[PDB]
C-alpha cells in the first residue's frame, strides 16, 4: 500500500501531537494559575469541598 | 478622655489592615505575576510551529 489518496501515518502523527499539545496546555494554564485543581473541570469532588472550606 | 480613646480604638479595629500578611502575600503575588507572564508569552507562541510544517 502506497496510495496519494491517503496517509495514516500523518494521521496518528496528528494525533500524537494533539495529545501532546493538550498536555501542555494543561500544563501551562497549571503553572499560570498555581493551583492543580483550578475549575469544576478539573476534579469536582475536591473543588467543591475547597470552595466550600475556603 | 477614655471614652474617645475607645471609639478611635474601635474604629481602628474596625478597618485597618494587618500588615505582617500584607508583607507575604505582596512577595508572593509578585511571583505570581511573574510566573503568570510567563506561561503567557509560552502560550503565545502556539502558533510559530505551524510554519515548519510548510
Amino acid at each position: 500500500l502506497n496510495s496519494i489518496n491517503t496517509n495514516a501515518g500523518a494521521m496518528i502523527a496528528l494525533q500524537n501531537l494533539n495529545g501532546t499539545n493538550s498536555e501542555l496546555t494543561t500544563v501551562q494554564q497549571r503553572i499560570n494559575t498555581g493551583k492543580k485543581i483550578a475549575s469544576a473541570k478539573d476534579n469536582g469532588a475536591i473543588w467543591a469541598t475547597a470552595k466550600n472550606q475556603s | 478622655g477614655k471614652l474617645q480613646d475607645s471609639l478611635d480604638a474601635g474604629v481602628g479595629n474596625l478597618v485597618d489592615a494587618d500588615l505582617a500578611k500584607e508583607s507575604a502575600k505582596l512577595q508572593s503575588l509578585q511571583t505570581k505575576q511573574q510566573l503568570g507572564v510567563q506561561a503567557l508569552s509560552i502560550a503565545n507562541q502556539s502558533s510559530s510551529s505551524i510554519l515548519s510544517l510548510f
